[PDB]
């Protein structure tokens, strides 16, 4: 009974995350140590024409990017743990995340190191347009 | 090629939206063309689901620096024979808004003790994983009876964690700088495991200058065996599967060839102590 989620290729570095006391500190670990990224993501098909914001609606992935589903890039969602936010909510699940083509090999790190200008909405360091 | 880790237990016919779905594999069937997923105009996300998600299968496989391993080898184990603690638990199944996964209803351990958690699930909504009670049943048959009346004598998780650590503190502390879960058949105790264990580095107790044993979520701080009251989750600990050593059919059966003093009384903690007890007589006898 039940449907499947997960692939066994990230079996490993979602069971070391679910445990750790600090996940986004055992994701960073794991991958210095070798280990490959999170798989089996929720990457969109779209046109490039959008608006390159970070955090949308719909998909906005401009030339420079690629479109996925909010939740799929979120360590936290993808372990099922607790979000550090104050309330214990995400801000990525249910909303589309725009990533440079550059990190799109790991969608989960990306989202985990980076942060999202609020002024302008675009990643710092890969859009943010505020100096 | 997929695992039952983080199956999805909802009875819920349709996957979900590309943006609240953990992954491709769970994404609606509609969205997926063209080797990956589409944003449908018009169709909504869905804003008041919970999908029982289950915590059965996981691999602590990892190699990472500074992580030490969570099960040890047969030689390890034996230098801390100290330490070791028989753990079985006893599951209840799943039932009416989901099904297909076991959660801890009775935790049994070689010193004794047994602790009754209300039937708690990790369930996935449109905003995070609530870790809440879910509908349970204990397994039908003549042989899980006895769990009946345990269905409403649960305690609540928080305070079941907190249990397991004082008495892991109160029986170690003399005995061991950590502790080595002596398991049969580990799937089950490793899932059960999720409930109260952390892991990180090795870190040292706020308290003294002991190897912690110990964390605590209310102030993200670690203690020794000595300094863990009120203390939460038990942090590093070892395991071995004992199943693993070359035995073939039951845990009853292989104790029962090297002892006579420990009866089947049916419950977690017999077994806990009956695999501690099996493993002392293989390795010291
Ligand atoms: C994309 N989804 C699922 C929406 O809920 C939405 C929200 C705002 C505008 C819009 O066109 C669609
Ligand atoms: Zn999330
Ligand atoms: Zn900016
Ligand atoms: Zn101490
Ligand atoms: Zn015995």
């Amino acid at each position: 009974a039940g449907n499947a989620t997960e692939v066994p290729a990230n079996s490993t570095v979602l069971s070391f995350c679910a445990f750790a006391v600090d996940a986004a500190k055992a994701y960073k670990d794991y991958l210095a140590s070798g280990g490959q990224p999170i798989t089996n993501c929720v990457k969109m098909l779209c046109t490039h024409t959008g608006t390159g914001q970070a955090i949308t609606v719909t998909p906005e992935a401009n030339m420079d990017q690629e479109s996925f589903g909010g939740a799929s890039c979120c360590l936290y969602c993808r372990c099922h743990i607790d979000h550090p936010n104050p309330k214990g909510f995400c801000d990525l699940k249910g909303k589309y995340v725009q990533i440079p083509t550059t990190c799109a090999n790991d969608p989960v790190g990306f989202t985990l190191k980076n942060t999202v200008c609020t002024v302008c909405g675009m990643w710092k360091g890969y859009g943010c347009s505020c100096d | 090629n997929v695992t039952g880790l983080f199956k999805d237990c909802s009875k819920v016919i349709t996957g979900l939206h590309p943006t609240q779905a953990p992954t491709h594999l769970s994404v609606d069937t509609k969205f997926k063309t063209e080797g990956l997923c589409v944003d449908i105009p018009g169709i909504p996300k869905d804003m008041t689901y919970r999908r029982l998600i289950s915590m059965m299968g996981f691999k602590m496989n990892y190699q990472v620096n500074g992580y030490p391993n969570m099960f040890i080898t047969r030689e390890e184990a034996i230098r801390h024979v100290r330490a070791w603690i028989g753990f079985d638990v006893e599951g209840c199944h799943a039932t009416r808004e989901a099904v297909g996964t076991n959660l801890p209803l009775q935790l049994g351990f070689s010193t004794g003790v047994n602790l009754v958690a209300v039937p708690t699930g990790y369930v996935d909504t449109p905003n995070n994983t609530d870790f809440s009670r879910v509908s349970a049943k204990p397994p039908p048959g003549d042989q899980f009876k006895h769990l009946i009346p345990l269905m409403y004598k649960g305690l609540p998780w928080n305070v079941v964690r907190i249990k397991i650590v004082q008495m892991l503190s109160d029986t170690l502390k003399n005995l061991s700088d950590r502790v080595v879960f002596v398991l049969w058949a580990h799937g089950f105790e490793l899932t059960s495991m999720k409930y109260f264990v952390k892991i990180g580095p090795e870190r040292t107790c706020c308290l003294c200058d002991r190897r912690a044993t110990c964390f605590s979520t209310a102030s993200d701080t670690y203690a020794c065996w000595h300094h863990s009251i009120g203390f939460d989750y038990v942090y590093n600990p070892f395991m071995i599967d004992v199943q693993q050593w070359g035995f073939t059919g039951n845990l009853q059966s292989n104790h029962d060839l090297y002892c006579q003093v420990h009866g089947n009384a049916h419950v977690a903690s017999c077994d806990a102590i009956m695999t501690r007890c099996l493993a002392v007589h293989e390795c010291f006898v």
